[PDB]
RNA sequence: CGGUAGGGGAGCGUUCCGUGUUAGGGAGAAACGCGUGCGUGAGCCGCGUUGGACGAAGCGGAAGCGAGAAUGUCGGCUUG
RNA sequence: GGCCAGUGAGACGAUGGGGGAUAAGCUUCAUCGUCGAGAGGGAAACAGCCCGGAUCACCAGCUAAGGCCCCUAAAUGACC
RNA sequence: GAGUUGAAAAUAAGCAGAGAUCCGGAGAUUCCCGAAUAGGUCAACCUUUCGAACUUCUGCUGAAUCCAUGGGCAGGCAAGAGACAACCUGGCGAACUGAAACAUCUUAGUAGCCAGAGGAAAAGAAAGCAAAAGCGAUUCCCGUAGUAGCGGCGAGCGAAAUGGGAGCAGCCUAAACCGUGAAAACGGGGUUGUGGGAGAGCAAUACAAGCGUCGUGCUGCUAGGCGAAUCAGUGGAGUGCGGAACCCUAGAUGGUGAAAGUCCAGUAGCCGAAAGCAUCACUAGCUUAUGCUCUGACCCGAGUAGCAUGGGGCACGUGGAAUCCCGUGUGAAUCAGCAAGGACCACCUUGCAAGGCUAAAUACUCCUGGGUGACCGAUAGCGAAGUAGUACCGUGAGGGAAGGGUGAAAAGAACCCCCAUCGGGGAGUGAAAUAGAACAUGAAACCGUAAGCUCUCAAGCAGUGGGAGGGGGACCAGACCCUGACCGCGUGCCUGUUGAAGAAUGAGCCGGCGACUCAUAGGCAGUGGCUUGGUUAAGGGAACCCACCGGAGCCGUAGCGA
């Protein structure tokens, strides 16, 4: 390939249109704005969502009910793994699944929060090879799954919640057996 | 980035052109040269199409003055009459050209039309 | 650079759903509740989907929340 | 296979840039003016007892990119 | 459905009506035709009436509406 | 190292191969106005006892008043005043606008005004974030993120923490205690935080580092120096073209009659500073200084924190409203404490306010020195390519133009004629004089002159179709161009309306300038690159772009519910 040439496909580079250039061109005069109004003028013109004077889209319905209260939104507290992510991965029959493994894997990308949420093995999907698994808690179907397969499984107690001494006296007085 | 040109010139040179002997400004005068150009084209159309019709009409009636030289009533549509029973397909009004550039010969059209 | 500002008075009332079309909770139910009839406040209890006209306006009036079509 | 508001597809031109210290050019480039030429047209090509040093095409890109209108505006020159 | 526009001042003509004074090229509706956005021919001229839907060329022919004394193409045609 | 007394020629005299002109470092003068400063002033002047006036510092004398204070006198190279485009800080601080009105809000703590100050300023060394896991001053960039929120929950406003980079630097002071003095001070000590310091007692000596007129050191800058390699023919001129050779550690650039590696100035490279400045490295020298045990007493910044109110600002508009700073008024505790962790209480965690100072990363251009430009080319680019903020206008604040290019070299026309000049024609220079000083290419409107055809019984958006008659060159002589007897037909163009030849709008004409553009995001379409999911931002880079890093983040992988 030389410098002379080179060329584009065609379809990958269109010509940008330019407006009020004349008639024959397809968008001569008004330059494709009708005749009058405030789409024809220059400026901010009209904001999007406004009803021309008539109470809006957004204003007539309710707002949505735990935004409406200012409550915090939902939050996704784990990342969800399901056993088709376990599957169709490179996992052999001798292999830990943690973290780490699953990001040095290539299962999971998680980059907003490596702080926050471990992980948590769902249900749907099987895994026929047995494994050893340290990572946080499971769903009761996924559980069934795991210990159907007969493989390790183990739950990791993350963080330890600081309990006063006066409630932990409390809680502690609660074990009569 | 300045962007003067030459191109309206050429653009306007050759309609400059076209717009000779249009008598004053019609012929020298830009802002009347376009509108010159642009209504010596339509003139252009609705004359060729009332060519073929005026050229349609002057055959008509030059064959109409050339068969009414008889003297005895017989007109344009009965030369029709008898030009399309005996069986000539579609003389096309050229017979009004050697009308008079032949006028034995369209006496010998005619004269063979009445027998 | 700029970066367009998601609308809160819409963001507020319009809501993505998995597969990402706009739902909406339906209006008249904080008001006047004797009048109407259970039926009506079953009615109006529930989260419909918005229409394709205000579906497709505030679909780049609200532009940061995954909305196919 | 008429077409306004309007929508889509395909192209011409301009100045600069890559090829480019390109081909060509005081044995006359650009300009300006010319055509019994070619195109659907925007335009190309060719000719000049004018002018005197630059600058094509092709394949590509980027625009202060195209004028007849704005009681537009700036110079020149009319009318009366 | 996706992207993406305009338009939201209409006008006359026939029918169905209301307002009027069954007055207006008046006003408001309902179905339709034209103009808008439609050139050509007939209408002397003349958006909306009739024929009619213009890709282009021909110094081609046949027709619709409408016409055949002259201006101006075609019958000073025939018979009541 | 060879000619000079600016542009800028001429004339008169000089100055100069015991080194001129010029360049560079350091000095000298600097009338008058202007901070303007001896006093006045209507700026560039007047009067003068010729004076840095005033404020500050120092010294003497020292009022009402004893000490004081004020004043006066004097000294002083004498510290400040004034100016500065933009950035920065502090204070006053809008309104048009957006909300389709408008008052809460926004525009906006922006513009403007004043003050100050430096090449940077502000901030800055935790009474901090965070959450039971951890970080370690401030600033800036990417990100989280247009998220959490805030808001007539309208218009809009919009963080922070975790993470990744640039740059890193920490130090002085008060109090408790000893000593001198009537306090007020001074000199030692101590300045820290899963606490120190003071008091009492025991040990113990030198490793390392910080600061710096002074001068030897280094490189760099402000003058410069050497510096490679060709002729000939061509229509004015050769650097272009064609023929013969060479340099390259040099083919960047500018000029030379014309475009240059070999003509010049230069460049690559090698060199070079008496003098000043700057860069880090020496130096006489000043300094920082150590560990243990006991001791809840003594101390750890008071009209301060907090509280009742009135508020401001943190994204947070008074809301559950915390943190931060102020107005009035009340008004604490010292470490067994106090403050913060978003009202508040209890426990834990974190830190030690009411005392100050600090470089870097960072933002900008009235500029300066280099290098560039899909930047301009005299209506452009700075308003300004000449007198440019000029002429001119305004009392003033202020507004504000326009005019470039003869040649290569003036070689700028000797002389003759017209003639009072201006000008013109010969001649002469030049390649060009139709390049003549109004001077380079010179287009359109506009004004003309010459040649061909044609108009004075004619109604016409000036055309067009047919074409009488006539004229011109011609070679495919039937063709082409120009004129137009007469006939048919034809309601200027745009805007904008239901409808415009319209007596609706617009334009005297000609030529230029003159309008969906740019930044950053969302969405969709079309073309790609990978699908062992994709892709980097900031930042680093042979000056920029860039190879290659840099996985922070983003998007898709799981949804439902408040």
């Amino acid at each position: 390939f030389r410098l002379d040439n080179l060329g584009p496909q065609p379809g990958s580079r269109k010509k940008g249109k330019r407006k009020g250039r004349g008639h024959a061109a397809g968008q001569g005069g008004s330059c494709g704005f009708g005749m009058r109004g405030q789409k024809s003028r220059s400026g901010p013109g009209i904001m999007r969502g406004f009803e021309g004077g008539q109470m809006p889209l957004y204003r007539r319905i309710p707002k949505l009910r735990g935004i409406a209260g200012g409550m915090r939104a939902g939050l996704p507290k784990y990342v969800p793994i399901n056993l088709r992510d376990i599957e169709v991965a490179g996992f052999k029959e001798g292999e830990e699944v943690s973290l780490e493994s699953l990001k040095a894997k290539g299962i999971i990308n998680p980059s907003g929060r490596e702080r926050r949420l471990p992980l948590k093995i769902l249900g749907e999907g099987e895994l026929s090879t047995k494994l050893q698994i340290k990572a946080r808690a499971f769903s009761g179907s996924a559980k069934e799954k795991l210990e159907a397969a007969g493989c390790s499984v183990t739950v990791l107690p993350g963080r330890k919640k600081y309990i006063k001494e006066s409630v932990r006296k409390n809680l502690a007085r609660a074990d009569e057996y | 980035r300045v962007k003067r040109g030459y191109i309206a010139r050429r653009r306007r040179k050759k309609i400059r052109f076209f717009a000779s002997s249009f008598r004053g400004a019609h012929s020298r005068l830009t802002r009347t040269i376009a509108q010159q150009k642009i209504r010596a084209l339509v003139s252009a159309h609705r004359d060729r199409d009332r060519q073929k019709r005026d050229f349609r009409r002057l055959w008509i009636t030059r064959i109409n003055a050339a068969i009414r030289e008889r003297g005895v009533y017989y007109n344009y549509s009965k030369f029709i009459h008898d030009l399309y029973k005996r069986q000539l397909l579609l003389n096309r009004k050229i017979l009004a050209q050697i009308a008079i550039l032949n006028p034995n010969c369209i006496y010998m059209i005619y004269n063979e039309i009445i027998k | 650079g700029y970066k367009m500002k998601t609308h809160k008075a819409s963001a507020k009332r319009f809501r993505v759903t998995g597969k990402g079309k706009i739902v909406r909770r339906r209006a008249g139910k904080q008001h006047l509740l004797a009048k109407k009839n259970t039926k009506r406040k079953n009615r109006l209890s529930k989260l419909i989907q918005v229409d394709r006209s205000d579906y497709d306006n505030v679909i780049g009036a609200l532009p940061y929340l995954k909305v196919n079509r």
